[PDB]
């Protein structure tokens, strides 16, 4: 028995051990109470505005579109405190945890960005924060690990299984099943058991709300399409949510194609996966033929979630949103193009969304179209990764 | 479940609790696993609980996590597990066999086809670790259509409304994992639940006798068996001898 | 003959080879015209708002001041595009250059931050950009050099003299004396020959203008002091300018003390220098007894300007502003304190200003005082520097 | 400047232009520099322009930048330069000596005291490279109070208003560095400027004759001498021979 529908069509649900269900129900109830509470909204809005930097700018990109009939805007989540959209929702979840009377935060992270976001939110609000991280990911992300420790977070390396996100996530859930009386589990994307897909969307929907008001002010019309990259799906659903009922607005999610879909090394479960049950939810996922969960691959570690949020699977199935893929090489080129012609260094994650926009513009250069790309993060974190690849190509 | 009904009637006629070991199928290799299981049965296990190796065991501690890794290392697949199960049943026609599964392995090729395959090889019960009662309808309905008992875990943080659903939805036995045990056992008896087996950290002969005396129909040793495997990996002959001594001590403790 | 006074009391002037004076006079005239031109102001304001992220937030720091009577705010220039206040004025100078009909940008950089700012501004506005940099600085700042090249800037290493800022600056001036017909020299701080101290101030004064309006809205009163770190002086004069006539507002500039003033290895020319003539201006500078120019030292490479802007020397002399120093160790501690209790990673430059505020609070914890610190940049650039020092201390 | 007046009167009586080499004092060492200067004078230099090594030569090309580095490497200081100047004058009482300075070396211990020290050692003129005429008042006033000629550079991008100020403020000679040369020379003659020396890239005997024929009273070789030093660092004996041959060729070209 839940207050909210845990399913989006057939996708979603609460597929967790029985022991965890009191924790999810207590969370759903606190969320519903908080959503109706003007005091909660005013505190949340105050942190977003005076600490994180909202509202973010909507930047027109004339240089990139010259000689076409495409007008392109970037929603500048790279200007948010912390350098990525993740900040919006960790601040909401951290306030929610305080409202529930919790004093500890549990999180898991792969590339480290959700680790950093969880740690800065816990430092600000006086929460004790422990972060589980795969030992293979710990080695590869010493910058982000140091950041987390500077901010007072305990980083618990996990020496189990494949030492990747999966062991940590599973260790984080196990931790939470014992500690949920005092601790809140801060899930990092719009996936997982209900009510997390719903909560993470609602704490990201200001992205699309600001974008609607800002585009109406600057162009007097809604865009023809909004384009966002899709890992687990939080920045995309944050951009999409306020446009869902505006059926003339295309919604385009971009998954990583890796080296190519045909090669097998990619991260597009929504379009090349199979419905399964994992991580508390029923959703398209990448799995072997006898049902083991596969790792997704992408030059952008931030898009390596082996599934996708259930609301995206639902939007695809009814035809409200379209999901495409973009390869590593297409993403790097869009990265270089933005640096050179606008002076913005984008995250390699966000470069997938930009690359698809550049493709829509370049394939049909006389098509008149107003596009918005959600620039979900800045790419200072990717400077070394891009450099090594550009050197290995004699560039 | 019919095997379970027979099992518990005989055990009641002897004023005796059930002792149920858990092991992962194929750990540490297919041939050694089959030897382990035969050893546990000869030493007096009343029933078996068997795990199928899964990539993301979200409800399992580190001891079982490593057990799954060894089985994967040895090339064990779901299909191989089912061949192992047909062989175990052919050799031991009366012992109840319960599977501990994760939902995706059940769902992968069709929920109904998974329970049909359990019925064919002679499995008696299935516990899906990451399906709570609130989501269990398509699983327990497929279980009942193929004469498989659906097992549910009754957690420590359980409340009265969960107790009635577990008592009403489960068959075979109730997996017991706050509220004073004794109460839990009498409430479940009040609601006519399947017999309760205590499964939380049963690792010494004394806990086995404490559970049976507290009202439980027996005890499940969730990881103590897997530890003995992990201790004696380098000497299969010593592994078996330690398993036979531990199990026969636990079984003695239930009379 | 100039339109504007090139002196602040006795400091300032235009001490350049005769050949360069037409270039400075042409620049002063274009600036004065642009200042009166509403069209120029609207274009500048539009770039600041829709591309750089202005206005920046004013963040209250309750966690840091708990148990004192200090209220502390941070003016969040770390949230500006590019991660530092430098962006404000390169956008102004790049627009000014276009207004003059120039098409090339010349700049010099040490730690690389002004190089990056000049390159992003040139990329945005379609200018060709060449950056002179000391070969010793090129080695130590491969990240920033790569950034500059990604943005289309030519980075000209200088194999002369000490291979530091000085050879590049001198090479940049020499370049400009030949090319000023088509090229604009984008000086990086509020120093140099007139009219650069005046121009750089005016293109940074929105920092203090926003701060005044934001503090009046949030507290209903002006601060007791505004505190800013001082390298060449642009972020400080940007914060100070709008408060100069509010004589109840203390103005506090913070210079690097390095390992300590008494050791000789520091960067506080304003308080431990001697008036001289260098880089086109008469100002306090660090010089040997027979008048050679010394290098300044600081853990923060961004504060290593061997002189200071002439308006700061003037404000000190009349007693309108006070200038103090802060050592490396005091700055690192303030760095750690902000990370741990507010979740903001500050630039080591800005950490000097924060450290002095923390000292004012801690020495007199029952003094009621409203302080604003100009958080001039974010410290992702300093993460490795801080890490190596913390490791070399067993921490 | 009185030495300059005498110099130019004699040169006019011989229908002859002046050739003025530039070197950095103390490059590549104190003793070798004194030998270089004696060599340039014996070979027919009419006057000298001498640089004092400064840390930040903001108006100097790379050839002179390196010359300063060598002098710094050899421990040369301003005080040592002034001792060198007293020695040069004692050995050559009639040759005009001009200094090329940067403002901070002039300003460091007092503007008036610097020009007093120039007068004491017998320096005839001072050019401060980074003081434009607009900022020159305290420098030229101190120069005139100590009978030092202030030298100004008349740049290529010069205009008529600058021409009148250079003609009015300078003494000794005018340093010539758009506008057709010939015009510049007649405009300066119109305003009664000190005699103009051409100083832009004079590196062959032909430019020397071209400058004198175009109206200039002579030519300053701004860096060609310093190159010969830099070419022959390893063989001081060859350095001197190349210097004596170059200078005597340039001087021949001015008659």
């Amino acid at each position: 028995t839940t207050l909210l529908n845990p399913y989006f069509g057939e996708f979603g649900g609460m597929y967790v051990p029985q022991i965890l269900m009191p924790a999810l129900n207590q969370l759903e109830e606190a969320f519903v109470s908080a959503q109706k509470d003007p005091e909660f909204q005013a505190q949340f809005a105050d942190l977003l505005k005076n600490y994180a930097g909202r509202p973010t700018a909507l930047t027109k990109c004339q240089n990139i579109t010259a000689g076409t009939r495409t007008t392109l805007y970037l929603k500048r989540e790279d200007l948010l405190h912390g350098g990525a959209h993740k900040t919006n929702q960790v601040l909401g979840q951290a306030l929610l945890a305080k409202r529930m009377g919790k004093s500890e935060i549990i999180a898991e992270t792969g590339a480290g960005q959700h680790g950093v976001a969880s740690a800065l939110a816990s430092a600000l609000l006086g929460l004790k924060c422990r972060i589980y991280m795969g030992a293979k990911d710990v080695e590869r992300q010493s910058p982000n690990v140091f950041r987390m420790r500077l901010m007072g977070a305990e980083v618990i390396p996990v020496h189990s299984g494949s030492a990747t996100l999966k062991d940590a996530c599973n260790e984080a859930l196990r931790d939470w099943s014992g500690s949920y009386e005092t601790a809140h589990y801060m899930l990092g994307t719009a996936a997982g058991p209900h009510p997390y897909p719903t909560i993470v969307r609602e704490f990201q929907r200001m992205i699309g709300e600001e974008t609607k008001a800002q585009i109406l002010d600057k162009e007097g019309r809604l865009p023809d399409a909004v384009i966002a990259c899709v890992g687990g799906g939080s920045n995309a659903i944050g951009m999409f949510a306020d446009f869902i009922n505006d059926t003339s607005v295309g919604l385009i999610g971009v998954e990583p194609g890796g080296h190519g879909i045909e090669t097998g090394e990619h991260g597009a479960p929504l379009k090349h996966g199979r419905v399964g049950i994992y991580f508390g939810m029923k959703a398209p996922m990448m799995q072997t033929a006898d049902g083991q969960i596969e790792e997704s691959y992408s030059i952008s570690a931030g898009l390596d979630f082996p599934s996708v949020g259930p609301q995206h699977a639902y939007l695809n199935s009814i035809g409200r949103a379209d999901y495409v893929s973009i390869t590593d090489d297409e993403a790097l080129e869009a990265f270089k193009t933005l640096c050179r012609h606008e002076g913005i260094i984008p995250a390699l994650e966000s470069s997938h969304a930009l690359a698809h926009a550049l493709k829509m513009m370049r394939e049909q250069p006389e098509k008149e179209q107003l596009l918005v790309v959600n620039l979900s993060g800045r790419g200072d974190k990717d400077i070394f990764t891009v450099h090594d690849i550009l050197k290995a190509r004699g560039e | 479940m019919e095997r379970y009904e027979n099992l518990f009637a005989q055990l009641n006629d002897r004023r005796e609790g059930a002792f149920v070991p858990f092991v992962t199928l194929g750990d540490p290799g297919i041939e050694q696993s089959l030897k382990i299981i035969d050893t546990l049965i000869d030493a007096g296990a009343d029933a078996l609980e068997l795990g199928v190796p899964f990539s993301d065991p979200l409800a399992d501690g580190p001891t079982i996590q490593n057990a799954n890794l060894r089985a994967f290392a040895a090339g064990v697949t779901p299909a191989q597990c089912f061949e192992m199960l047909a062989l175990i049943r052919e050799k031991h026609p009366t012992i109840p066999i319960g599977l501990l599964m994760y939902a995706n392995l059940v769902f992968n090729n069709g929920i109904d086809a998974f329970y049909a395959r359990c019925e064919q090889v002679g499995v008696d019960s299935v516990l899906v670790a990451d399906v709570p009662v609130e989501e269990s309808a398509p699983f327990r309905q497929a279980a009942l259509r193929h004469n498989i008992a659906p097992i549910f875990i009754c957690p420590p943080n359980a409340d009265d409304d969960l107790l009635r659903q577990v008592a009403s939805y489960g068959r075979g036995y109730t997996y017991l994992l706050a509220l004073p045990l004794h109460h839990l056992i009498e409430k479940l008896k009040e609601y006519h639940a399947a017999p309760a087996l205590q499964g939380f950290g049963i690792s010494s002969p004394e806990q086995v006798s404490a559970a049976v005396r507290a009202g439980a129909a027996g005890a499940i040793s969730g990881s103590a068996i897997v530890k003995i495997i992990e201790k004696n990996l380098a000497s299969p002959k010593q592994m078996l001898a330690e398993l036979r001594s531990f199990v026969s001590a636990m079984k003695a403790a239930s009379r």
